[PDB]
């Protein structure tokens, strides 16, 4: 049905695949390539395209062949088998990630990767644990993988993405539970979370999976228990306000609106970002009240709060009206954050804002992300989790290996 | 009031449709030719009044930025600043490229007076594209095609010109059919004497008597159109333009 | 910098010499004055007194805006400066002297650049521009050997009856339409959008007798407008033949 009724042109692969350079626009070309699944020319345009890329570019480009092949379950083995058990660790780890992305019900690639699992310091099965635990988490209260995930959370590797895809893996596995659970999973990751107050990025992405497990509304007592035990120094208090973010999927609770306005003037410059960012999730249905006066404030990230609060809707004239002002900014965080929502909110008026980006720019992140918007132009938790976890992109390029595997993009 | 609502001139409206909807829209048959005559069509009409001409220019209002510079009224009611207002409209039209510049009721030479010639010659110089290219289209409309001087013809029309036929109660029949497509009224209302009541009129004062026919008919708290209240309200329009 | 300064510089080489047809004698008489004096400066100084100044091009429009284009294309890659006649007669008079002196100053910056005045056919506000225009072109202050040529439609004869016997000479006509001359203008219109070469150019050139350059320019212009109107891929006369005979006959009625 997709191949027959549609006929895409090759000038996007040739052009958008031709003006790429600096090893980052080439990452944008691995994004355009990976999110293409008709034509499979740029997919098989010679070799060395993955070798010229970087390590995290070898992860994203190794997973690109998996992202282009979410079909044809019979041929997936004979297509991904080329990069399996190769000489490079990132090629085989991104190849197991590819095997986790191509399908979600085969579950036959678990044993060759999840079987050994014995590294304990650095060995390859940690990145293969990223691709296999993350890809299997996308494929999936099953204990046949959580019992193996207990030494994963108990290991606490210096690599952030280990507990990243582990907390997000068990979180996406635990969404939709009957009134949630306060078992030794979130209790274990909370005790081991507060065990070492180092590398606060753990204290940022662990509340992601925590809030994912907090699903199960119906006045559950998980918010009160977390409000009793979790209240501590403002890191686990930021975890607490993250539980407040994921705990308000939506009801008649205007106390959260007067409390939102009361706590909106807090000195902490992150609970405003997340707690005020919850506006796009709480009132996501009644879009008549979603536009507010957040743009008139003076906060350093409130324009980002409204900019992300725009979302991925049909993109009416009011939304594009907000993108007309949010598009012109001086900091690379807002100029890098505006094309994602600008192109996600509009899927002869689509490429014109991109021409406006050409008028503004003509750095590396703005060009790679503006090409990401060049191809992005054309209540389920699976469509609410990836960007809420993506709200921490203002860090090292290590996250860019997880930036291209967002499953919410249809 | 869309391009497909009116009848009797579907070819004349698909000519301006297919003519001014050519740039920036439907690019598979626009970039292969490589002509781009950035001059636009020129409309006119003996009835004029902006109703028929607006009904022809409404084709651009489907999907485009709304921008219409109707007549040179703001040029003559303001101080003699000259063409700088047209330069501001042309630079905001440059910042609003996906638009179509429409001009209705051209009353420059039809109605100080010596400045109209220099702002019209400079208007011709800036309209021809002295320092511009095919960014925005320009559609000129007025009450008479003969009001345009021969200066505004050769460098002011290089794209296409049209001819508007006499109303012959078919444009009036379709306009009255549109005005009766939403309201509830039987065939008891004579059409000929009301579309030709004073001397001739396509849509303007029949839209006026439709407005004061819905309001005046609403005064009686009945949605039906009485055979004496419609003409009783028509006597005001017939008497107004004839007494003074 | 005003718009006349940024637009005054000529670029994008337009119609070339390939349109040599019909009036070949006068186009040579005006080609040997724009090409030869600048390309061969030594044997014209050693040849005698001075090289030819220029000619005059009045009368019927015909193939206007194509011969000056030919003079722009056949340039020696040192582009010259041209002036349009619409800038002379404008509002707020008095700036014409500053303009005619600043373009001569730019000619001094461009090592005695050639100055051309197009469409001179566009009352003291005019008398100062023509008397000072003679006092600048016929004056030896900027230069007396760069370029003098007035290609226009109407001469607007105010004082040529006594200002013609002098530095300006060679009273000739502009051009004239012939039967076999239009095929060259069609051959340079082949440089436009790809037209199927199966259609012979003489077949299209022999069905429009006594057609000036503007009429065939309206053939290849209105044929292009009605070609892009037809929403097609290639241009073939079997589709816009009604546009051709309509544009030559409906315009041949009055012109």
């Amino acid at each position: 049905d997709d191949i027959y009724k549609t006929h895409l042109e090759n000038n996007r692969f040739g052009g958008s695949g031709s003006q790429v350079d600096s090893a980052r626009m080439n990452l944008a070309s691995s994004f355009v390539n990976g999110f293409v699944n008709q034509d499979k020319l740029l997919t098989d345009d010679g070799n060395k395209w993955l070798y010229k890329n970087k390590d995290h570019g070898m992860l994203s480009a190794a997973a690109s062949l998996g992202m282009i092949l979410l079909w044809d379950v019979d041929g997936g083995l004979t297509q991904i088998d080329k990069y399996l058990y190769s000489s490079e660790d990132y090629i085989k780890s991104g190849a197991l990630l590819a095997c986790g992305i191509v399908n979600s019900g085969v579950r036959n690639e678990c044993d060759p990767a999840l079987a050994l699992l014995s590294d304990y310091v650095l060995h390859n099965s940690n990145t293969m644990r990223l691709g296999s635990i993350f890809g299997l988490g996308l494929a999936y209260n099953r204990e046949d993988v959580l019992t193996l995930l207990l030494p994963v959370m108990g290991d606490s590797k210096s690599s952030m993405e280990v507990a990243g895809v582990t907390a997000l893996a068990c979180g996406m596995i635990a969404v939709g539970s009957c009134n949630g659970d306060v078992t030794s999973t979130i209790l274990q990751t909370i005790m081991e979370k507060s065990e070492t107050e180092l590398k606060d990025t753990y204290a940022r992405w662990l509340p992601l999976g925590l809030g994912l497990n907090h699903l199960g509304k119906g006045e559950a007592i998980e918010a009160i228990l977390a409000a009793l035990e979790v209240v501590s120094e403002p890191f686990r208090s930021f975890a607490n306000t993250l539980v407040d973010v994921c705990a308000y999927a939506g009801s008649g609770n205007v106390l959260k609106v007067q409390q939102l306005l009361h706590i909106c003037s807090e000195h902490f410059d992150s609970k405003e970002k997340e707690e005020d960012k919850d506006k796009k999730e709480k009132k996501d249905k009644d879009k008549k009240e979603a536009p507010a006066d957040m743009g008139a404030h003076q906060g350093v990230a409130v324009l980002g709060i409204a900019l992300i609060a725009m979302g991925e809707e049909i993109g009416a004239e009011m939304a594009l009206r907000t993108f007309g002002h949010l598009l012109r900014y001086g900091e690379p965080t807002l100029r890098r954050a505006v094309p994602l929502a600008l192109a996600l909110i509009s899927v002869s008026h689509d490429a014109d804002p991109e021409v406006s980006y050409n008028s503004i720019f003509a750095a590396r992140l703005a060009a790679m992300l503006r090409q990401l918007a060049q191809y992005h132009a054309k209540k389920g938790t699976l469509t609410l989790c990836p960007y809420h976890s993506d709200r921490q992109l203002m860090s090292q390029v290590a996250v860019a290996g997880l930036l291209t595997v967002l499953v919410s993009f249809l | 009031e869309t391009y497909a609502d009116i009848g009797g001139l579907d070819n004349q409206i698909q000519e301006i449709k297919e003519s001014v909807e050519l740039p920036l829209t439907h690019p598979e048959y626009y970039e292969e030719m490589g002509i781009k005559p950035p001059k636009g069509v020129i409309l006119y009409g003996p009835p004029g009044t902006g109703k028929t001409l607006l009904a022809k220019a409404v084709a651009n209002q489907t999907s485009a930025t709304f921008l219409r510079v109707v007549g040179s009224e703001l040029i003559q009611k303001y101080l003699g600043d000259g063409p700088k207002l047209v330069r501001e409209l042309f630079r905001v039209a440059e910042e609003h490229a996906p638009s179509i510049v429409f001009i209705d009721e051209i009353d420059a030479i039809g109605t100080g007076e010596r400045e109209i010639q220099r702002t019209m010659l400079e208007l011709l110089n800036q309209l021809d594209g002295f320092d511009s290219r095919g960014d925005v289209k320009v559609i000129m409309a007025t009450n008479r095609i003969e009001t345009l001087d021969p200066a505004l013809i050769r460098p002011g029309r290089i794209d296409r010109k049209i001819e508007f036929p006499l109303p012959d109660e078919k444009t009036k029949k379709r306009i009255f059919q549109i005005h009766t497509s939403r309201m509830t009224l039987a065939d008891d209302v004579t059409l000929d004497d009301l579309i030709m009541a004073k001397d001739d009129l396509s849509g303007a004062d029949i839209k006026a008597i439709c407005t004061e026919a819905g309001l005046m008919a609403l005064r009686e708290r009945r949605m039906k159109v009485t055979n004496e209240d419609f003409k009783k309200s028509k006597e005001n329009v017939l008497y107004k333009k004839q007494e003074g | 910098d005003p718009t006349v300064t940024m637009m005054q510089v000529e670029e994008k080489p337009d119609v070339t010499y390939s349109d040599v047809g019909g009036c070949k004698e006068q186009i040579e008489k005006l080609r040997e004055v724009v090409e030869t004096p600048l390309l061969h400066p030594e044997r014209f100084v050693n040849l005698g007194i001075e090289p030819p100044k220029g000619v005059l091009l009045f009368g019927p429009p015909g193939t206007g805006k194509t011969l000056c284009a030919r003079a722009v294309a056949n340039r020696t890659d040192a582009c010259f400066i041209r002036v349009i006649g619409s800038e002379l007669v404008q509002k707020y008079v008095g700036e014409g002297a500053r303009m005619v002196r600043e373009l001569f100053e730019m000619a001094r910056t461009k090592k005695a650049c050639l100055i051309f005045f197009d469409e001179i056919d566009a009352d003291n506000e005019v008398q100062r521009t023509m008397l000072e225009l003679i006092n600048q072109l016929d004056g030896f202050d900027p230069r007396g050997n760069i370029k003098v040529l007035m290609a226009t439609n109407r001469p607007d004869t105010l004082d040529p009856a006594l200002m013609r016997p002098g530095r300006l000479d060679r009273k000739i006509e502009f051009s004239l339409p012939d039967l076999e001359g239009r095929t060259h203008i069609f051959k340079i219109h082949a440089r436009s959008m790809s037209v199927e070469r199966d259609i012979r150019f003489e077949l299209l050139a022999r069905l429009c007798p006594n057609s000036t350059g503007a009429e065939i320019r309206s053939v290849c212009t209105e044929a292009g407008m009605f070609a892009i109107r037809a929403r097609r891929k290639i241009a073939t006369e079997k589709d816009f033949l009604e546009a051709v005979n309509k544009v030559i006959k409906s315009y041949a009625k009055f012109s």
